[PDB]
RNA sequence: CCCCGAAAGCUAUUUAGGUAGCGCCUCGGACGAAUACCAUAGGGGGUAGAGCACUGUUUCGGCACCGAUGCAAACUCCGAAUACCUAUGAGUACUAUCCGGGAGACAGACUGCGGGUGCUAACGUCCGUAGUCAAGAGGAAAACAAUCCAGACCGCCAGCUAAGGCCCCAAAAUCAUAGUUAAGUGGGAAACGAUGUGGGAAGGCAUAGACAGCUAUAGUCGAGUCGGCCUGCGCGGAAGAUGUAACGGG
């Protein structure tokens, strides 16, 4: 008889709204365990790391910072 | 006679020839040394 | 500006895209031959699938 | 009978031999070598006894490198079970081999000798194998 | 003067890895070509020729010739390539010298 | 129906005499079953023979090739438990001549009444001499 | 008689060969480019490969460190091709979406590719992805659901082709030009063994005379000879039970 058999339920994490797309607020933007990704202009963040949109326009990523991480704004 | 699937020359007295599509060795010293391959 | 493109297999087992591909060119049938625009566009389906058709260029 | 003194895990995925041996090619540590042509799988006990002829044949005279160590472990099912239940239990350890793997490498003696050892191993091992020297590149 | 290569142009449309395998499968090497104040040249070069000049020791450490036609280059081996099983050559780098 | 099948009733048979010093076996053998066929005529009909009768002589001087005299072996079955005969091309044919050009012969024959209605057209004779000279055949040289 | 045409999945179930909601089929209504194929533009990734910068593991030296050297599903300093999301656009096509009536189905199979398990066993078992069968006839593979070619409205004693073929059974070349094989290899099988033959790149000795044989290195003779490497096609290794029976036959 095995020891092993057990799993957790999916959560689907993942980047909702890819660059160029375009958004209302309130807008999901990237769901993640931890900070990936940093919330640029126009983008908040939740208790749990969610980052979403607070004004309409357009998603955009980039690299940016002394420590080179992850940032997504919204441009209006 | 030996009968084996590698057959190979032992001293200077053996010779490897060929006969009706078989190899065979024959020594001119040692007649122990004689084999067909098979 | 206008190329002939002529159908030359079956089209029956193929991937779906390239069946989309055939259909959107206007291919019906083994042997039927048709005449396009000589756009980059046109020219995508025609190389997806390159190897059941024939072109008189 | 060499393997490893512990382990993070016990047990591993089968995998694939695929590729060739880009690196640990090269002659490194001696002057002649024996390399393997074909790829496949080579035991622990393939290893010990293709070095005890090597070894017995030299004479301890020269040093001999071996470049191949059995990091993987292979289970086995305990005979008349049925299928399922679980995983087997582990029995030996094996090296995956690819085309251009470098198996032994001696150092200080003749080539004669060296070619007459080598060619008394390879009769051990389960693929074919050549002989190579050290180049300038 | 003693090390001399004959070499034929390699040209873009036999750059790259269907033509340079076709290369090899007709018994040829590509060869590349690089150094001070010249862009890179690519070349042709013969497997006996190649393999007959690897054989002796002063072709490593020796100023040798390699003649496309007219154009003429003086150069020094920088690296080799081989196959890992087979040991033969498969590509060669030079750098002017 | 304006395609037309030969009339057994109009089918005319012609003697051909073929002697086979020297020939090869087997492309003697697809000849002579084209001619038996009628494969030859323009009024060819599959359903009806419109061969022709076909005289073999010299039938023990026909050759084969390679090592197959020694190793080209024959074999048939008495229906008795572990009743199999065997023997091979150079005994069979100091011994019965005919009976390979029946073997050869029978074997691109079609299997049927048809097919045995034809191979009765083929006489195979060991010598150099046949009894049908009231048929007065014809040399053929195949 | 005419038209269209599935599924053997997900979730739950004293549930597992039953049933229910969703997914897939059909009919009616509303409404037309909002849809798809392809091109261009924007975008995130951590797989294949690779590497040792972390976590582990490995060999040899020097003094845990230093120099070389390997490995990893639960290691990563790196990192594709494809897939996926969005916007614009030519051409082609009854596309997409919404509201209602009626269902069936929830036992799948094989083949290729990426894998777990098993012995890198099984016409084995469990997933992902595509094709065929299921529900599909015709030609080829001797016969042969799942392979290759190809999608049958009806009739014709007309023509061109696909896969596969052109000596006879049995339709079409005993066609043409160069080579290889002698094993009926073709038309079952390995490590290994061998002056079998074809081709190629080098090397050693040699008409102040080379190899073999012979006379006690010299000597009679009169041109090649010697030993390896790469490669094409062959040989042995090769033993079973009703009947040749491992080209469909000749
Ligand atoms: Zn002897």
């Amino acid at each position: 008889s095995t020891k092993n058999g057990r799993d957790s339920n999916p959560k689907m994490l993942g980047v909702k709204v890819y660059g160029g797309q375009t958004v209302t607020a309130g807008n999901i933007i990237v769901r993640q365990r931890g900070t990936e990704f940093h919330a640029g202009a126009n983008v908040g963040m939740g208790r749990d790391h969610t980052l979403f949109a607070t004004a309409d326009g357009v998603v955009k990523f980039e690299v940016k910072g002394q420590f080179g991480r992850r940032y997504v704004k919204v441009e209006t | 006679m030996k009968v084996q699937a590698s057959v190979k020359k032992i001293c200077g007295s053996c010779k490897v020839i060929r006969r009706n599509g078989v190899i065979r060795v024959i020594c001119s010293a040692e007649p122990r040394h004689k084999q067909r391959q098979g | 500006k206008t190329i002939k493109v002529t159908q030359t297999k079956s089209s029956s087992h193929r991937l779906k895209n390239h069946k989309l591909c055939l259909q959107g060119l206007g291919l019906r049938r083994i042997g039927h031959t048709v005449e396009v625009q000589d756009t980059p566009s046109n020219r995508g389906m025609i190389n997806k699938v390159y190897y059941m058709v024939s072109v008189e260029e | 009978m060499l393997q490893p003194k512990r382990t993070k895990f016990r047990k591993v995925h089968k995998g694939r031999n695929t590729g060739l041996a880009h690196r640990g090619s090269t002659v490194s540590f001696g002057s002649i070598a024996i390399k393997a042509t074909e790829r496949g799988r080579m035991t622990a006990r393939q290893i010990e006894a293709a070095r005890r002829t090597i070894s017995r044949r030299i004479k301890r005279g020269g040093k001999i490198f071996i470049r191949v160590f059995p990091d993987k472990p292979i289970t086995e099912k305990p005979l008349e079970v049925r299928m399922g239940n679980g995983k087997g239990n582990v029995e030996y350890w094996v090296c995956e081999i690819k085309p251009g793997k470098i198996l032994y490498e001696i150092e200080g003696v003749n080539e004669d000798l060296a070619r007459e050892a080598f060619a008394l191993a390879a009769a051990k091992l389960p693929f074919k194998t050549t002989i190579v020297t050290r180049t300038v590149m | 003067a003693n090390f001399v290569l004959n070499a034929q142009a390699r040209a873009e449309d036999k750059q790259g890895k269907g033509a340079s395998r076709r290369l090899r499968r007709e018994s040829l090497v590509p060869a590349i070509i690089y150094g001070g104040n010249a862009e890179p040249v690519a070349v042709t070069l013969e497997l006996r020729e190649l393999v007959k000049a690897l054989e002796s020791n002063v072709f490593f450490e020796e100023v040798v010739e390699i003649k496309v036609g007219d154009k003429v280059e003086n150069v020094k081996i920088q690296a080799l390539q081989r196959h890992p099983a087979k040991n033969t050559p498969m590509h060669a780098d030079f750098k002017r010298a | 129906m304006k395609t037309l099948s030969a009339k057994p009733a109009e089918v005319q048979h012609d003697w051909f005499v073929v002697d086979a010093t020297g020939k090869t076996l087997g492309r003697l053998a697809t000849e002579i079953a084209r001619r038996l066929r009628g494969k030859h005529k323009t009024s060819y009909t599959p359903h009806v023979d419109t061969g022709d009768y076909i005289i073999v002589i010299n039938a023990e001087q026909v050759q084969v090739t390679g090592n197959k005299a020694l190793d080209k072996k024959y074999y048939r079955h008495t229906e008795f438990p572990g009743g199999l005969k065997e023997t091979n091309f150079e005994k069979l044919v100091a011994h019965k001549p005919e009976e390979i050009f029946e073997r050869a012969v029978k074997g691109m024959l079609p299997k049927g009444p048809l097919g045995y209605a034809m191979i009765k057209k083929m006489k195979v004779y060991a010598g150099s001499e046949h009894p049908h000279a009231a048929q007065q055949p014809q040399v053929l040289d195949i």
